[PDB]
């Protein structure tokens, strides 16, 4: 009958849109942005260019959508396994919050809370493989607040004189010994600041080296 | 923090005034619900292919 | 050697039937990398069927027993599956390199589109030097020693002139060599650059050496003979050159083994 | 005072629990001891629904029997036609991220949602074309995870923050809310007279809600995790509910309390969809081991199993009629069988 070849044929043109379509958001990267209220991600987002938000842009010829569910606030165990696959994950911590404490419990460091969500998400059987990019924010209030005041409060063990680079390199340690996918995923970090102005092209390296990785563990070399 | 105690009082209050049935009464209905209309059931007993929609039979 | 050809062709036929099931039946194999293993699959499926088993008769019997005809047919179908399963062998390589050395041009660039043009150039060049040249009696000698085996049926040697036997050398492995060592080299050397950010040395190494050994072991020793016996027909045997022409054919056996190691390879076989 | 409130509430705890002891005449099992058996249920896929790029999250039946929808995380959103297996339409969504799925009864309406917090709605007989968004409904601070019309105007949904809600789609406002949920909604199941809904939280509780009055009328607990899926009896004088705990459990409404637990010991995953059979004498249950199991609804025992997947099984479903049953996954495809 007409009707059947009709049918067909809408259904042959529906399936030619969804390949292109489908092969047209294969060359996208994908990106998960994490962290705290008052990590600092407003600025790296700023600088990068309710509900869940969504940030799309271009550098060097290559797209990059961005997902931030920090508008959430609600039980993260029934909707992060929709993000597996995501090219990696980047994560906020701001360094300047070391000596301060959450608003609601009682005494608890927001640095040991953005420690827990870390720990969290990077040893999370959904992102096994999915590599962590670690921006540490806030490094030139830091190192007046360090100057001033020790580093003592948060890390009752601490080995060494109170200098900005010996304390960043420290958090920077204890940032990085929370994972325990040691050989299956990378983490970057950076040290960046509301004037940086180069956070863009770290971005960009990550997910170059990262894509080089997946390439070579593909192909058998690495 | 009071208001929401008071609704939970009140709230288990209402739930608990209700006329429940013995729990044999409410098996013997789905019992007999089940038994009604199982010769209506495609899934439970398997209907020849000739009225079957998916296997052998004329659509339009 | 009678029992020596049965399983080399069951074991040639079934890692390419079992490869082409694997890359159809599940779908995460539908990768573009994958259509290059599927085109070399198909070509070492060729060879299993069609070209081993009348080498074979003619090696056990003596002389060619189908014909004139389906001796030309038989040699021109060798060199075609030879020279396009070498090639495709080559555009494998040359994927790898573009993917590892600029992975955004060639997810911007590489398609499905280009995949299958690249494909059919190649199989177009295998057919271009192998059917035309042969069965339009261009490869024949003006020595007389070949001349009762063109005439007599029962003689199906190599024997041929040397133009062709250096065209088809270069164009089926010598030129694919170069660019294989070539591409392979840079991909090393890119390979140790990015560990050098963090054993892995030596997994890199050891699995670039058995991709181009074994594909080198395997053939360079026939097309070396193959350009020697031009200049002299007595310098090497001749039983050698049949011995190194079915050393060669046996990396159509050893290909999947190499080109199919994926964790999704294997997950397919054992659901399969 | 906090103690003093407490402590009656307590107190009327343990009495809605000696009351519904007393109320036990007898078990399920026992009146069902001399049932016949339904025997090994062979069910074969027939149709096999290709197209989709991602994992699919959700889909629905319509009420015709014929056409279905499905949800995938690639942005889309496909109606089929099982029939013939060639797609009717698809929709591209605003946003990639949805979870739950919804056909209008009369099919003039579809629906969507997730981690957007917004109920888009789809008209699919505008005027002139194919498809149009019809509306919009923001008013939740949690995602979306499930939705199921009422009519062509009214449709109930329920989120991540708590409460689920009724609004009026020709004026995009939520006409009530249901609150009582300590956790997550996860699901919920209209009933047949569509008077009343039960829903499915993440405090391993369920709850009995009146559409009318917008109150609270049983609480139903048994569980030891989130539950994911709800069902109704055909009747709707009982329902079912399967959770993380690889047991699934079936509560009447007369009685206010648990029937029967649908468990194996061989099973550990974590139960993902739940429906009826036309007759409610079958139960199947999608779960986390890429299977579905199918219960007999009257003597707890496992007859069948439909394994055709390769990842998990997102989402199940039943027609009215009850010839087939579809099933989705995360290897993305869905499949129908008889
Ligand atoms: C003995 C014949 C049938 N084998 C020919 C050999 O496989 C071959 C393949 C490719 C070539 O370019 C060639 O000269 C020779």
């Amino acid at each position: 009958s007409a009707e059947d070849k009709a049918a067909v044929e809408r259904s042959k043109m529906i399936d030619r849109n969804l390949r292109e379509d489908g092969e047209k958001a294969a060359r996208e990267v994908k990106l998960l942005l994490l962290g705290a209220g008052e990590s600092g991600k407003s600025t790296i987002v700023k600088q990068m260019k309710t509900g869940i938000v969504e940030t799309h842009f271009t550098f060097k010829d290559l797209h990059f959508k961005m997902f931030d569910v920090g508008a959430q606030r609600s039980e993260r165990k029934k909707w992060i396994h929709c993000f597996e696959g995501v090219t990696a994950i980047i994560f906020c911590v701001a360094l300047s919050d070391y000596d301060l404490v959450l608003a609601e419990d009682e005494e608890m460091n927001r640095m040991h809370e953005s420690m827990k969500l870390f720990d969290s998400i990077c040893n999370n059987k959904w992102f096994t493989d999915t590599s962590i990019i670690l921006f540490l924010n806030k490094k030139d209030l830091f190192e007046e607040k360090i100057k001033k005041s020790p580093l003592t409060i948060c890390y009752p063990e601490y080995a060494g004189s109170n200098t900005y680079e010996e304390a960043a390199a420290y958090i920077q340690c204890q940032f990085e010994d929370l994972n325990k996918r040691k050989d299956t995923k990378e983490i970057y970090t950076h040290f960046t600041c509301a004037t940086d102005t180069k956070n863009v092209q770290f971005v960009f390296d990550a997910v170059t080296d990262v894509i080089i990785k997946n390439n070579l563990k593909d192909c058998g070399l690495f | 923090s009071i208001a929401q105690a008071r609704k939970l009082v009140e709230q288990l209050k209402m739930e608990a005034n209700i006329d429940r049935i013995k729990v044999s009464k409410a098996a013997a209905d789905l019992m007999a619900y089940c038994e009604a209309h199982a010769k209506e059931d495609p899934l439970l007993t398997p209907v020849p292919a000739s009225e079957n929609p998916f296997r052998e039979k004329k659509f339009f | 050697m009678s029992l020596l050809m049965a399983l080399v062709v069951l074991l040639i036929v079934a890692g390419n039937v079992l490869v082409i099931a694997a890359i159809g039946s599940t779908q995460r194999l539908q990768t573009l990398t994958n259509l290059f293993i599927t085109s070399l699959a198909c070509a070492d499926l060729v060879v299993g069927l069609l070209v081993v088993p009348f080498g074979a008769t003619l090696v056990v019997r003596g002389t060619w027993l189908w014909g004139s005809f389906l001796c030309e047919l038989w040699t021109s179908l060798d060199v075609l599956c030879v020279t396009a399963s070498i090639e495709t062998l080559c555009v494998i390589a040359i994927d790898r390199y573009l993917a590892i050395t600029s992975p955004f041009r060639y997810q911007s660039l590489m398609t499905r589109a280009r995949a299958k043009v690249i494909i059919c150039t190649v199989w177009a060049i295998s057919a271009l030097v192998s059917f035309l040249p042969i069965m339009m009696h261009w490869w024949r000698d003006e020595d007389p020693q070949a001349l009762k085996c063109y005439q007599d049926p029962g003689c199906c040697d190599f024997v041929t002139n040397r133009a062709y036997a250096i065209a088809s050398s270069i164009i089926s492995f010598y030129i694919p060599l170069l660019i294989m060592i070539f591409v392979y080299l840079r991909v090393y050397r890119e390979a140790k650059e990015q560990i050098r950010k963090i054993f892995r040395e030596h997994k890199a190494l050891k699995t670039l050496g058995i991709i181009m050994g074994v594909f080198t072991l395997c053939w360079l020793p026939f097309f070396l003979v193959n350009i020697v016996n031009v200049f002299n027909r007595d310098l090497v045997p001749d039983w050698l050159f049949v011995f190194f022409n079915w050393l060669g054919y046996a990396n159509s056996a050893f290909n999947p083994i190499i080109y199919c190691r994926s964790p999704d390879f294997r997950k397919a076989f054992k659901r399969l | 005072e906090l103690d003093q409130l407490r402590q009656e509430a307590e107190q009327l705890k343990n009495q809605i629990r000696d009351a519904r002891k007393a109320c036990a005449d007898a078990t399920l099992s026992q009146i069902t001891n001399n049932i016949d058996p339904v025997g090994r249920i062979q069910m074969r896929t027939r149709r096999t629904l290709r197209g989709h790029l991602a994992k699919i999250y959700a889909m629905h039946w319509g009420t015709d029997s014929r056409l279905l929808v499905s949800a995938s995380q690639d942005g889309k959103l496909i109606i089929w036609d099982s029939y013939t297996t060639n797609k009717v339409h698809a929709i591209p969504l605003r946003s990639s991220w949805v979870m739950t799925c919804a056909y209008a009864p009369s099919g003039n309406y579809v629906a969507c949602g997730g981690l957007d917090n917004i109920c888009s709605i789809y008209n699919l007989k505008t005027r002139e074309g194919n498809v149009r968004v019809s509306r919009e409904l923001a008013g939740h601070t949690g995602y979306l995870s499930c939705c199921r019309f009422l009519d062509d105007n009214q449709i109930v949904t329920s989120s991540g923050d708590t409460t689920c809600a009724l609004w009026d789609i020709e004026t995009g406002q939520q006409t009530t809310t249901f609150t009582g949920h300590t956790g997550d909604v996860m699901s919920l199941s209209l009933a047949p007279d569509t008077r009343l809904f039960v829903s499915g939280a993440c405090d391993a509780s369920a709850k009995l809600w009146d559409v009318r009055e917008g109150m609270c009328r049983q609480t139903f607990t048994g569980h030891e995790s989130d539950i994911n899926a709800i069902c109704f009896f055909p009747n709707g004088n009982a329902f079912a509910t399967g959770s993380d705990d690889a047991t699934c459990r079936l509560f009447d409404l007369r009685a206010d309390q648990e029937l029967m637990t649908y468990s194996h010991d061989n099973i550990i995953c974590g139960i993902t969809s739940v429906s009826f059979s036309k007759s409610g004498r079958l139960l199947l249950a999608g779960y986390d081991d890429f299977n579905c199991n199918v219960w007999d609804a009257l003597k707890a025992d496992r007859a069948g199993v439909l394994a055709g997947h390769d990842n998990r099984v997102s989402c199940l479903g039943v027609t009215d009629d009850g010839m087939a049953v579809a099933t989705g996954s995360w290897d993305s495809f869905l499949k129908i069988w008889n």
